[PDB]
């Protein structure tokens, strides 16, 4: 009917601004990037408490 | 027509084969006979 898969396994990611931190945001990745198989050498995370 | 196309997936995701048999064909020759799988779509609701 589609003429593909369905190809997603519904990986989450959370959004950008976090909750109640006065407007902090992450550094943003896509949804395929996820996985800790998957090598990904351009993850930079903020360290935030 | 999109979503009721959706909706035939929707069909189309639950579906049993059944039976894998010989055809009573008519153009079946000695070198040349059709064999079929079926596949089965039911509609509970």
């Amino acid at each position: 009917v589609h003429g593909h898969t369905a190809e997603a396994a519904e990986w989450y990611v959370p959004p950008e601004e976090y909750p109640k931190s006065g407007g902090v945001k992450r550094y943003l990745i896509d949804a395929s990037m996820v996985p800790l198989s998957i090598m990904c050498p351009s993850y930079d995370p903020v360290e935030y408490t | 027509s999109a979503e009721s196309k959706d909706s035939l997936a929707a069909l189309f995701s639950s579906g049993t084969i059944v039976a894998r048999i010989y055809c009573e064909d008519p153009r079946n020759t000695d070198n040349a006979w059709v064999e079929t799988t079926c596949v089965n779509f039911h509609d509970e609701s």
